[PDB]
DNA sequence: ATCAATATCCACGTGCCAGTTATACCAAAAGTGTATTTGGAAACTCCTAACTGAAAAGGCATGTTCACGTGAATTCACGTGAACATGCCTTTTCAGTTAGGAGTTTCCAAATACACTTTTGGTATAACTGGCACGTGGATATTGAT
DNA sequence: ATCAATATCCACGTGCCAGTTATACCAAAAGTGTATTTGGAAACTCCTAACTGAAAAGGCATGTTCACGTGAATTCACGTGAACATGCCTTTTCAGTTAGGAGTTTCCAAATACACTTTTGGTATAACTGGCACGTGGATATTGAT
């Protein structure tokens, strides 16, 4: 009598995945490894992006991550910029870059 | 006064956008061409969220219209749903 | 009488997995819901089509796996297999 | 007597003010009520949610702005310091949102 | 063994083609060029209405489902003309009954 | 003395047919009667539209069979047509004939 | 049995760039945009590539069709007419 | 007393040439080895059906061609005729290709 | 270089509100266990087309020479943006009306689901020919020297 | 301007093959008809939250002065285009070979379909506090004049 994300190990809702997987006209059926893979991609991903949003909280001396946070993170990770690329972090701004020949002296 | 709703979009605004992209100095022709692109962008954003209203049957534009219509128009948006 | 879901509570438990003092605001933890939600519909999206290329009906893990090599880039990708794989064999002898 | 900065001084101090912020920065006011002039165009009788109109400015805001970084690397590449119309409208068109 | 049969739209484009150009042909890499062009077309209505119907709670894609995503997908006058031959051709198979 | 839906339609394009890929194609639980003919109906048009234009490409170029470089010429010197398939490549097709003027001589 | 490949970029020879772009309307290049081309048509054939690769070991198939291309230059935006559905 | 047309009208004459019609400008064996070459390095053992490899190159010179039309609009920016690799390279930035 | 004006830190104090904590319903999932159905993996074999290799030719690639126009560097004039202090009106921040979003409910037109019947699209073979590709010579247009 | 060299346009005739055409075969869709189920348009009522109004807050418009960035002009070294000789390797057409794609059939592990049990996540109300925004002085850095 145990939940399928407790049986995976997962933090993620295993069964609201295979829910949605259902309901979003993917296909016929779902299989019942599908969901909990899903569930794990999402919850590494998460994990991924909190981690790195940690550290530019801690930077910034704060102790709650805000979208600041996540924008800081996101654009300097390589491969987080690259699967981001053409999205947009409402109250993110952008990163601290001037163009070396717009210096003076 | 009677001026237009796209003049209130004004200098100063313009220039700090910019500045937050980076630009040092501004020609003054910037600023009329920059309210033509905000107009172009903001029109085929609205039509698009408009749309999502009309289809469901309401009078109100919601933010998960706007978020569906910049979705589309590949800009999307994080953080107003979904 | 209505009721909205949201990954705020699995985003929070993992949170503190990771960073165990520290917290999240509601502006960032609305920008982590849209985030899970992009990335569900792309790799679901994904796995859909790759099954109606090759005839068949049932979205299996095999096809969210090859859906995670195909969107995600390079390194993350092969930790997303990873704990992926992990996930589906604890699962099963479990 | 009265103190006065050379030119591009300033506008440095504010490129490294605003790269630092994330407030929106258009006023709100003029940018709700031009979005429902252009709605109006579309749809008579319109309402908006609030989150509404703050999801499109932010959208907006964040287009401009990205603009603005591309439309400075052509003025760069021309050998300037200044964006000039045609900056922007080079941008536009290798961006393939005009020709 | 027979291989098994391939579908395409080419006899549906070339009465079309006999409409509108009765003396032109088609070469077959033109051909194959309007079968991507419909495939193509077909997949990008369809997908645009199975989200509308989604984003509306809705389990069925109707005629009013594929009008908004021709409005939303076609630009200006293509989209006029395109809403004009469906609703037409609904109102025509609806009746003819 | 049955008649296919495309005739009851006034439609050249199959309505069975893409009824058939609507349901096939995971969009959606059910399908509405109205959904393939419109859907149908608007394939047929935009078919027709290129058609023409290409046919008359295929004129200008004094051929009487259409090919792929009729059919691109016919989309990127329509705006509309172009910007539907904007982010497309026509094998085949080639590119229109543009010289910026800076680059001519005199 | 095959011999082995290797350098075969050369192959996209200079007069093959030089004729690329006149068809994209370029009246004068310079000596360095040959190798530079070379290195942003790598870029782009290893994406597609790669892409069209994972659907043909996907479908446990060892021959990639002309569909694992169509598809693969579907997912990066470029789609392409006249080779398949 | 030998004729030699001037510098720039023969590449005029060959952009009005190539812009006119649509054949692969790239050979087809050396193309199809480069294709083998780099599949063989992400996954041996591989075959190729010859519309596979057809496709791949329509492909790269589709995107070559459009490339090079950016590229000239960038040289054309900075008041020079000659495409240049600060050229490309600022077309792929602006195109978000590397950004 | 010596200054002084202004911007920028830094370390610290302040109150407030958005966040964390906890609790109680509770319906709506999510789970469990059963009966039941089926997709598609597994065998096998058919057969397409990918690969290999020969061999000849000529269409291009290569590398060289040579001239010259292009890009780059430098100078200079002048006009346009940046900086700034000013005068104040527009945006911002608050209140109490309702528009209409969203829930709930009924029930009919409209969808799915079955079996059965009809025909239409695709394959295939044989057949066919006219459209186009190719080659020629010949009159016309364009380019560069003068 | 005249002129000549060269490319280009166009009509011409050529063989050939891809496109067109027409035969039959036929399975697989599509159409028709029946009984069955259900989604969601329609009433209505509820209750947010969008709108209005008014009063306060601070950003913007304006005009002046001039630092200096831009565009125009002029030089020039040399990299790039044009032309040409050389010959290599792509291209072309045919052949034989078998890998592996694809078609068919069997049948079982894993899917869905219920009904039923169990609990989880969302809501709500009340409470709570510390994280953060914001204002402070005062020490230093920056900047621009001299
Ligand atoms: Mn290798
Ligand atoms: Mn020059
Ligand atoms: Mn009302
Ligand atoms: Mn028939
Ligand atoms: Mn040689
Ligand atoms: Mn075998
Ligand atoms: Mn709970």
């Amino acid at each position: 009598a145990k939940t399928r994300s407790s049986r995976a190990g997962l933090q993620f809702p295993v069964g609201r995945v295979h829910r949605l997987l259902r309901k979003g006209n993917y296909s016929e059926r779902v299989g019942a490894g599908a969901p909990v893979y899903l569930a794990a991609v999402l919850e590494y991903l998460t994990a991924e992006i909190l981690e790195l949003a940690g550290n530019a909280a801690r930077d910034n001396k704060k102790t709650r991550i805000i979208p600041r946070h996540l924008q800081l993170a996101i654009r300097n990770d390589e491969e987080l910029n690259k699967l981001l690329g053409r999205v947009t972090i409402a109250q993110g701004g952008v990163l601290p870059n001037i163009q070396a020949v717009l210096l003076p002296k | 006064v009677l001026r237009d709703n796209i003049q209130g979009i004004t200098k100063p605004a313009i220039r700090r956008l910019a500045r937050r992209g980076g630009v040092k100095r501004i020609s003054g022709l910037i600023y009329e061409e920059t309210r033509g692109v905000l107009k172009v962008f903001l029109e085929n954003v609205i039509r698009d969220a408009v749309t999502y209203t009309e289809h469901a049957k309401r009078k109100t534009v919601t933010a998960m219209d706007v978020v569906y219509a910049l979705k589309r128009q590949g800009r999307t948006l994080y953080g107003f749903g979904g | 009488r209505s009721r909205k879901e949201s990954y705020s509570i699995y985003v929070y438990k993992v949170l503190k997995q990771v960073h165990p003092d520290t917290g999240i605001s509601s502006k960032a933890m609305g920008i982590m819901n849209s985030f899970v939600n992009d990335i569900f519909e792309r790799i679901a999206g994904e796995a859909s089509r790759l099954a109606h290329y090759n005839k068949r009906s049932t979205i299996t893990s095999r096809e969210i796996q090859t859906a995670v090599r195909l969107l995600l880039p390079g390194e993350l990708a092969k930790h997303a297999v990873s704990e992926g794989t992990k996930a589906v064999t604890k699962y099963t002898s479990a | 007597k009265p103190h006065r900065y050379r030119p591009g001084t300033v506008a440095l101090r504010e490129i490294r003010r605003y790269q630092k912020s994330t407030e929106l920065l258009i006023r709100k006011l003029p940018f709700q009520r031009l979005v429902r002039e252009i709605a109006q165009d579309f749809k008579t009788d319109l309402r908006f949610q609030s989150s509404a109109v703050m999801a499109l400015q932010e959208a907006c805001e964040a287009y401009l702005v990205g603009l603005f970084e591309d439309t400075n690397l052509c003025a760069i590449h021309a050998k300037r310091v200044t964006i000039m119309p045609k900056d922007i409208q080079l941008a536009r068109r290798i961006r393939g949102e005009r020709a």
